[PDB]
């Protein structure tokens, strides 16, 4: 069988929430964690990575790592720690089409995008829609003059939320 | 886990008779009565509406006047019920069968002062608590072997609750093993505090602490057994100060560990001198007072070690409390 | 503000690597700036001879079926 | 028709499907312009429950009814034929289309009551204990209202209630 | 699909299916091949093998099934329906499982 | 007690109506 | 959009797409008018949807007469949920009606009444005094 | 109601006109079909464009394979630039009946897929499809020429 799990890079845990799931399949939690840490040592810690585990009849597992989350990409690009409480009623983040293209240029090498063999335009549209879900608003042209005010407003809103 | 809530409204009074001057009957009142053989869930699935309205006072006739009061409504509940208001203030306690409590009064009849109109009754919302906790209440972290201890101490019980400890004198000590004592209790007072409300009605507290310490996750702080005891004391102090007045005993579980002996020795040293290490915790984690333990026993749920002595100690402590009281 | 405008921390996911500085609009391809950054086009705006129109019709039919089954 | 035959030789079993005599509509129907087979062969209002030759051409070997989508019939004539099939089965005019009996099941000795033109199933009828007054007398159904339009050669129409 | 997956693949070793794509009497054979190649039934026993060979010799459409019991079943789909062929295959599989166990 | 009409009553009414219609025609010249 | 305030034939669609149809006769008053207008304004959105009255201001209403009509760009299900409640609140039997069925029913009724092949009609018999049937007949029933 | 009034009301009852021949049973007159369809026209246009542009097409039966394995095989074909498209047979038949590839109509039976390419990478497609031996190569066309699996193997070799 194939199991997909979103796990922090270099922060694999022998504990929950993948512990019982691997134990039921008899997969070695310690070996899986060690392999994940070794493979994600290059990758920055705390980055959410998709891990696909394939199960053999003799309790043999072969891990595979996918690209980082596009939600994490939007949050780290627009510099918002957490996403908005609501969607389409307020705007948390602020990214550009150039940033979307830069993120897609790396996301397009993932397993799903390689399988689909899709042009970058559809990936850019999907990333824009995902940012709309994240409340991140994309503008064709942007500059620091208004981005500073937007960041100040977002920080004030986050301080009010806290 | 059966906190209930009902809406009660007493019926309005009776329409008076203007030309003669007759008063109308008073509206029916709302009463709650204690009866056995039924439960809160039984009441709920008998009456899904959760609304109770009494009778309406009879109008003022000319054959009769000062009309008869409307038929009151009686709400059956089990024994050991705490009835409170929507604000949480305790309306009353029904501890024995046939206890009756008025919750909502009916409206007055049609007196001339009210232009002979049948004044309306009272609208109230009431809460029910079917919780009369046992004598001994077990308090322990998750995976701290509370269920395993209950299974070991009972002749046959499912360890995933209430159980009884049997004695040679055919005496049963009622114990309650309460799961989810730490369901984000410091942060979720919405769910892990009903546990404290249930446990507050217990005469004796039995803390079960793992010898091998506890840790929620690799990224979470590793708290030792002494740290767990301090956290339990701080949570009890934050919840209710009067709960600490009840006698408490300590049981260090998982004695089968190779390091269990040294860990228990270190824990006993910490218990003997807690003031030398209390500074390591923040002022928020420092309890207002320290709980004194009548007995602290090492036990093992797998090898069935010291359980008989723990039961004997619990019985002796209960007997001492009864003699003192 | 200035850091976010000048460089993007998201694109670089390696600790040893550095954040990629932003490139001017002229260098980027034209098709990048021809996407719907506003709300999605409606059925009326969508032409009848388009796959997106049929996809949106199917999505609307599924949504209506789910709404009807909600009360069931 | 079509038959499936199995032969076991040298522990090897071979099953073959062969055709003996495939049924088909006779050439040159009297009125080829018709839409239904009934309206093509001018059989409207010209068949009854006992016409086993006509009724058996639309029934499965076990007594079931062929689908309208397969037979090409219209809704009205399909319902008429369905009712006629029900009545013929209840009257016992189709002795070779008995329902499939599971092995080990032997029907008991049951009362043998001759009947015909039976509208309802014999197991779901309440005896008329209270007939009622003359003006509001409860009548016993005979036949079917779906055949009310059939050609009658006598002055008195069909009596559907006795 | 579902019925054959529930019956699984216990005594089945190998299945081969041949048919003529140019002919107009191979729809039942194609349906049987799809049902046999369904992932639900195949996942029951990966040891069992399924192969489809296509020829242009204008021969009859037929499927051969070799079981672990050395028994052989031949089914001709030229005038046999998909449902009939699936029922026959399921009955043969049940008989072979009963014989083996 | 409810009352209902019959086929021959219908025929009688219709034939009487036909007779009266013919009278209507003959009373017009 | 919102219905105009009301102080203290007509059976066919003219502007709207859906309507409220009455199956029986009744009388309407200022209280009913004001309550219906308030409910419609509370359950309606002025941006897209329009509602129109058809009965005169204070009122006798006959069967099959449309009193409230609804239009805009919306489906039958979007308006039925509230028009059925309005019909139930109406003082007589009423229902949310759609043109696609109402016009078809009206056309079919007209076609049946035109294609009636009965040689003898009630109007004919009553007017011609055939059978002496006006001996047992109401004086108003000659036209009624 | 008086009995005479009841008799009059019974006699003046609506009687439906009965046509000599039933409308359902009489021959249905020919009527115009649908003016246009949003999906069928688009499917026809896509089929025509693919047939005209792509020079190699392979029509095979789409077995009920797992989605992950199907996507892996699609990615393997895309590595050689082969596109896998599936269209409804109920719509493909109408186009195939009157077109250059009329003889290929019998191929489209049940769940079918077409591997198309502008560059006839027949050898690569065959080597990729040989991974699953249960996938039958029903037919194909290269340079507007009808060919079978044996002919495709010959062209690959
Ligand atoms: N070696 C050893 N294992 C023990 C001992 N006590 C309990 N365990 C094990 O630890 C686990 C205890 O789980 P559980 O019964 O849920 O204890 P719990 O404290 O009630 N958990 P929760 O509070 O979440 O309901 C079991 O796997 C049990 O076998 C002990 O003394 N020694
Ligand atoms: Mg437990
Ligand atoms: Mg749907």
């Amino acid at each position: 069988a194939m199991p997909g799990p979103p796990l922090g890079p270099v922060l694999g845990q022998r504990g929950v929430s993948i512990n019982q799931f691997c134990k039921e399949f008899n997969e070695r939690t310690k070996d899986i964690k060690e392999g994940i840490p070794l493979p994600t040592k290059i990758l920055v810690k705390p980055d959410r990575t998709f891990e696909i585990k394939i199960g053999q009849p003799t309790v043999s597992y072969f891990l595979k790592a996918a690209a980082g989350i596009e939600k994490g990409a939007r949050q780290t690009g627009k510099e918002v720690a957490g996403l908005v409480t609501l969607k389409h009623v307020y705007e948390i983040a602020r990214i550009k089409a150039q940033d979307e293209a830069f993120a897609l240029q790396d996301v397009p090498l993932s397993s799903v995008v390689r399988s689909i063999i899709g042009s970058a335009r559809s990936l850019g549209i999907r990333v824009v829609k995902d940012l709309s879900s994240e409340e991140l608003a994309a503008f064709q042209k942007e500059r620091a003059i208004f981005l500073a005010a937007q960041k100040e407003a977002d920080l004030a809103a986050q301080e009010e939320a806290a | 886990i059966d906190k209930l809530r009902l809406f009660t409204r007493g019926g309005s009074g009776g329409m008076g008779y203007p030309r003669l001057g007759g008063e109308g009957g008073k509206g029916g009142d709302v009463w709650v009565v204690a009866q056995n053989r039924m439960t809160l869930k039984q009441l709920k699935d008998r009456y899904p509406r959760k609304r109770f309205v009494a009778g309406v006072g009879a109008n003022s006739k000319i054959s009769a006047l000062k009309g008869s009061k409307g038929k009151d409504c009686e709400i059956p509940v089990p024994v050991g019920i705490s009835v409170t208001d929507e604000n949480g203030k305790i309306i009353g306690e029904l501890n024995k069968e046939n206890d009756r409590i008025l919750v909502a009064q009916g409206g007055l009849g049609g007196k001339l002062l009210t232009n002979f109109l049948p004044l309306k009754g009272q609208k109230r919302i009431i809460h029910l608590d079917l919780k009369l906790i046992a004598d001994v209440g077990l308090v322990g972290f998750p995976n701290a072997g509370k269920s395993s201890l209950l299974s070991c101490v009972s002749h046959a019980k499912p360890a995933i609750e209430l159980g009884k400890i049997m004695y040679s004198d055919f005496k049963q000590i009622s114990v309650a093993d309460l799961p989810g004592l730490i369901e984000g209790a410091h942060m979720n007072k919405g769910m892990g505090h009903k546990f404290l409300k249930h446990i507050e009605r217990t005469r004796q507290l039995l803390f079960v602490v793992d010898i091998s310490g506890f840790q929620l996750s690799s990224h979470t702080q590793y708290r030792t057994a002494f740290e767990t005891i301090i956290l339990l004391t701080k949570e009890l102090e934050l919840y209710k100060e009067e709960l600490q007045t009840k006698p408490a005993l300590l049981a260090v579980n998982k004695m089968d560990l190779p390091d269990a002996q040294d860990k228990f020795h270190e824990l006993m040293s910490q218990l003997q001198n807690p003031k030398d290490f209390l500074h390591l915790f923040e002022k928020n984690m420092i309890p207002e007072r320290t709980v004194e333990f009548q007995h602290i026993i090492p036990i093992s749920a797998v090898t069935g070690e010291g359980i008989e002595e723990l039961k004997n100690c619990i019985r002796k402590s209960l007997d001492e409390q009864a003699n003192q009281e | 503000a200035t850091k976010r405008l000048f460089g993007a921390t998201r694109t670089w996911a390696g600790w040893g690597a550095w954040e990629l500085l932003n490139p001017a609009t002229s260098g980027r391809l034209l098709a990048r700036d021809y996407a719907k950054k506003p709300v999605m086009k409606g059925a009326k705006s969508g032409k009848g001879a388009v796959t997106s129109e049929a996809l949106k019709d199917p999505d609307v039919c599924t949504d209506p079926v789910q709404l009807t089954t909600y009360a069931m | 028709f079509r038959e499936v035959v199995e032969t076991q030789e040298g522990k090897t079993t071979i099953i073959e499907g062969r055709i003996t005599a495939t049924p088909k509509e006779s050439p040159n129907p009297p009125n080829p312009s018709g839409q239904c087979p009934i309206c093509r062969w001018n059989l409207k209002h010209k068949y009854n429950y006992d016409d086993v030759l006509l009724l058996s051409q639309f029934i499965r070997p076990h007594g079931g009814m062929l689908p309208r989508k397969i037979t090409g019939l219209c809704q009205e004539e399909h319902r008429k034929i369905e009712e006629c099939v029900k009545m013929a089965h209840r009257a016992g005019l189709l002795p070779n289309h008995r329902p499939r009996l599971p092995e080990g099941v032997v029907p008991k000795s049951k009362p043998q009551l001759n009947r015909y033109l039976t509208r309802w199933a014999p197991g779901s009828v309440k005896p008329i204990y209270k007939k009622g007054p003359r003006w509001n007398r409860v009548r016993m159904p005979v036949g079917s209202p779906l055949l009310r339009d059939n050609v009658c050669y006598s002055r008195t129409p069909w009596k559907l209630y006795h | 699909a579902a019925a054959l997956a529930r019956l699984g693949l216990r005594p089945v070793k190998q299945v081969r299916v041949q048919f003529c794509p140019f002919e107009k009497n191979v729809e039942s054979t194609r349906t049987f091949l799809q049902t046999v190649s369904s992932e639900k039934v195949r996942s029951t026993n990966l040891n069992c093998s399924v192969i489809a060979d296509v020829r242009h010799d204008g021969s009859e459409p037929c499927v051969d099934v070799l079981f672990g019991d050395g028994h052989r079943l031949i089914m001709r789909g030229a005038h046999l329906t998909a449902l009939e062929m699936l029922t026959a295959f399921a009955s043969h599989i049940r008989a072979r499982d009963a014989a083996g166990s | 007690r409810p009352r209902f009409v019959s086929l021959r009553a219908k025929q009688n009414m219709i034939r009487r109506l036909e007779i009266e219609a013919e009278n209507h025609y003959w009373l017009s010249m | 959009a919102l219905l105009p305030a009301s102080a203290g034939a007509t059976e066919f669609t003219e502007g709207n797409f859906a309507i409220l149809a009455l199956g029986g006769g009744y009388l309407h008053w200022g209280h009913f008018e004001m309550m219906r207008l308030t409910i419609n304004r509370s359950m309606d959105p002025k941006n897209m949807f329009a509602i129109w009255r058809v009965p005169a201001p204070f009122t006798p209403v006959k069967a099959g007469r449309l009193v409230v009509e609804m239009g805009g760009r919306c489906e039958f299900e979007e308006v039925q949920g509230f028009l059925d409640q309005v019909a139930h609140k109406l003082p007589f039997a009423a229902k949310a009606v759609s043109r696609g069925t109402l016009e078809k029913m009206r056309k079919d009724q007209e076609e049946r009444e035109r294609n009636n092949q009965n040689p003898w009609t009630f109007e004919r018999i009553a007017t011609a005094n055939m059978l002496g049937i006006r001996k047992v007949l109401s004086p108003y029933d000659l036209t009624h | 109601m008086h009995f005479q009034r009841q008799k009059l009301m019974a006699v003046t009852e609506y009687i439906p006109p009965k046509p000599a021949i039933h409308p359902s049973c009489l021959p249905s007159p020919p009527s115009p079909p649908q003016e246009e369809i949003g999906l069928i026209r688009l499917l026809r246009r896509e089929i025509a464009a693919v047939f005209q542009d792509n020079r190699m097409i392979a029509v095979c039966q789409n077995v009920a394979l797992s989605a992950e394995d199907k996507l892996l095989m699609r990615h393997q074909l895309r590595k050689h630039k082969i596109l896998m498209k599936v269209f409804p047979n109920q719509v493909l038949k109408p186009f195939l009946e009157d077109s250059k590839y009329q003889n290929l109509l019998p191929l489209f039976v049940g769940h079918n897929m077409l591997l198309v390419s502008e560059e006839p990478k027949v050898k690569e497609m065959v080597r990729i499809l040989r991974t699953v031996p249960f996938l039958p190569l029903l037919g194909g066309c290269i340079d507007d020429t009808i060919l079978s699996r044996q002919g495709f193997i010959n062209y690959s070799k």
